[PDB]
DNA sequence: AGAAAACCCTTTATTTGTTATATAGTATTTTATCCTC
DNA sequence: GAGGATAAAATACTATATCCTGGTTAAAGGGTTTTCT
RNA sequence: CCAAAAGAAGUCUUUCUUUUGGUAACCAGGAU
C-alpha cells in the first residue's frame, strides 16, 4: 500500500502540473520521479537506494 | 499514468533486453529514460541533402559575416594602438608608458582573436553535429540541442524520457534488423559475430 | 552537523548555546543501540550459570 | 498589460531565474533560511531574490467558503542569481533543499515568459 | 481576536556529496595494449 | 601513425538443509485547526 | 463454524425459528 500510494501521489502531482502549465524543467523532474516510483513498486533496490 | 514509464525487468536485468532490441548500451539508455540526455528519434535524410547544400551555403555566409565584423573590430583596435603610439612618440614618456600601452594593445588584440576563434568553433560544432545527425544519437550538452532545434528545427525530431523509447520502438521494423544480424553472423566473425 | 548548519541560519547575538544544540539524535542513538543490536541481548536467565 | 509590464521590469534586473526543489512543506522555511544565509555567508552579490509563488483559491470545505492560500508550484522555489562555485553551494546546502532542477545535468535557467507567468498575482 | 496545544501530511534529499570482513561461479561490458597495414 | 582485435579487469547477478519459539511494529519537522481566554 | 438474546414443544434441558456479533514482516535465540 505504501508503494502504491507513492505512485498515486506522484502521478496526481504530475497530472496537476501539466494542466496548470509549467516550464519543461519542472515537468521533466516530476516525470523522472514518477519513473523512479514505478521502478520501486516493481523491484525495490535494483537501481539506486 | 500521465506519462509513459518503462518496465525495469526489460531495462535493468543483465543482459539488458531493451539495449539488445534497440542496440543501445545500458550506460546511455539509463541516461535516456531518466531525463539525463536527449535522443534523436527521427531524421529526414533527403530533405536534409537538399536543404543541407543550401544551409552549407548559408552557414558559410554567416561565418564569413561574423568574421568580417570581428576583423573590423580588430582594425579599430589597431587604430587605437596607432593613437597610443602617437601619444608615446609625441611627448616625453620613456619605457614605462610605451610598455604599458603596448601590453594593453596586444592583450586586447589577442582577446579579440580568441573571441573570434571561440565563436567560429561553436558554429563549426553546430554544423558538424547537424550534418552527421542520425537516429538513436544522444545529444548531451543541452545548449547544443537547443541551438540545433532553434536553427534547424526541421529535418529531425528529438525527445527525452520513456516516450522517446516508445517512439523509437514505433519506428522500428523487426525484419531488416533480423536479416542484418543473420548476415553479420554468417560473415562477420570475432566480437561482431559474438555480439 | 545540525549545530553548524544552524549556526549560519540564525542572526548573531541572539545565539545562545541552548539554541544550537539539538539533543534528540543523541538520545535516539542510545535507544537504537540498547533496543536494536546483535550485541545488546536479553540476559540469559535459565539458571545462574 | 501586466504581463508586458513585468516582462519589462524583470528584463533589466540582474541574474537568471533558477528552480530549486525542497521537501514538500519546506518552502517558506527554505526561503527564510536562504535569505538569512545570503547575509551570513556574504554571497549577497550573487543571490538577489527568492520567490515562492502562491495563489488563493476559495473552497467550500465542510460547507465553509474559505480562500485558502495554495502554492502554484508545490515543492519548488524560484531563485534569481548568477550561478557560480560559491552561490551553487550556498543554495544547495540550505537545510531543506533537495537540489537544483536542471535540463540534463547542470542547472537550467527559466525563460522570462515562464517566470512572468507565475510571478503575476493569480 | 490572538495564543497555545493538539491534528494532518511528508519523508528518510541525494551534491561541484556521511559508509570497506566472503567466496565461488558465470557472464557481460569496458579498457589497454599490442599487432598490423 | 592510426585502426582494429584480442587479453584484462572490472562490474553485475546468483546460490548456500530442516524444524521450533520470542520480542516489535517510527520519528521528526512544518503547517494548520480548534479551543480557550 | 461458534457465542449471546427472544419465542414454541418436551424433558426438567434437548430440538425448531428470528436478530446481532463474529493477520503478517523483520530481528534474535535454540534443537536435531
Amino acid at each position: 500500500n505504501d508503494l502504491y500510494r507513492r505512485v498515486i501521489n506522484r502521478n496526481n502531482r504530475l497530472k496537476r502540473l501539466i494542466d496548470l502549465g509549467a516550464p519543461e524543467i519542472i515537468v521533466n523532474n516530476e516525470k523522472r520521479m514518477l519513473q523512479e516510483s514505478v521502478d520501486a513498486l516493481f523491484d525495490n533496490g535494483r537501481r539506486g537506494r | 499514468l500521465a506519462a509513459p514509464v518503462t518496465h525495469i525487468w526489460y531495462f535493468k536485468g543483465v543482459p539488458s533486453r531493451l539495449g539488445y532490441l534497440l542496440d543501445l548500451a545500458p550506460k546511455d539508455l539509463e541516461k535516456i529514460i531518466y531525463f539525463a540526455a536527449y535522443v534523436i528519434t527521427s531524421v529526414d535524410e533527403e530533405m536534409r541533402h537538399n536543404e543541407l547544400s543550401t544551409l552549407e551555403a548559408e552557414m558559410a555566409v554567416e561565418r564569413k559575416a561574423v568574421e568580417d565584423q570581428r576583423d573590423g573590430e580588430l582594425e579599430a583596435r589597431a587604430q587605437k594602438l596607432e593613437a597610443d603610439l602617437a601619444e608615446l612618440e609625441a611627448e616625453g614618456a620613456k619605457a614605462d608608458a610605451r610598455r604599458k600601452v603596448r601590453d594593453g594593445g596586444e592583450r586586447e588584440m589577442r582577446q579579440i582573436r580568441d573571441r573570434a576563434q571561440r565563436e567560429l568553433d561553436r558554429l563549426e560544432d553546430i554544423w558538424s553535429t547537424f550534418t552527421k545527425l542520425a537516429p538513436k544519437q544522444l545529444i548531451v550538452d543541452e545548449n547544443l540541442y537547443r541551438e540545433l532545434v532553434d536553427r534547424y528545427g526541421e529535418y529531425f525530431t528529438g525527445a527525452m524520457g520513456a516516450e522517446s523509447i516508445q517512439k523509437l520502438i514505433e519506428n522500428f521494423d523487426i525484419d531488416a534488423e533480423a536479416e542484418s544480424l543473420r548476415d553479420v553472423i554468417r560473415n562477420g566473425k570475432g566480437q561482431k559475430k559474438l555480439r | 552537523r545540525v549545530v553548524r548548519e544552524r549556526m549560519t541560519t540564525q542572526d548573531v547575538e541572539a545565539i545562545t548555546p541552548q539554541t544550537l544544540i539539538n539533543i534528540r539524535p543523541v538520545v535516539a542513538a542510545i535507544k537504537e543501540f540498547f533496543g536494536t543490536s546483535q550485541l545488546s541481548q536479553f540476559m540469559d536467565q535459565n539458571n545462574p550459570l | 498589460d501586466p504581463a508586458a509590464a513585468l516582462k519589462a521590469e524583470l528584463r533589466s534586473k540582474p541574474g537568471d531565474w533558477y528552480v530549486v526543489h525542497s521537501y514538500a512543506g519546506y518552502e517558506n522555511k527554505v526561503k527564510a533560511n536562504l535569505e538569512t544565509r545570503v547575509q551570513n555567508l556574504d554571497v549577497g552579490d550573487y543571490i538577489f531574490q527568492v520567490e515562492v509563488p502562491t495563489e488563493e483559491v476559495t473552497e467550500i470545505k465542510n460547507g465553509q467558503r474559505k480562500q485558502v492560500n495554495r502554492k502554484v508550484l508545490p515543492g519548488y522555489i524560484l531563485v534569481r542569481m548568477d550561478l557560480t562555485d560559491d552561490s551553487w553551494a550556498a543554495v544547495r546546502n540550505t537545510p531543506g533543499v533537495t537540489g537544483f532542477v536542471g535540463a540534463t545535468s547542470r542547472p537550467s535557467a527559466l525563460a522570462l515568459d515562464d517566470v512572468v507567468k507565475f510571478l503575476l498575482p493569480r
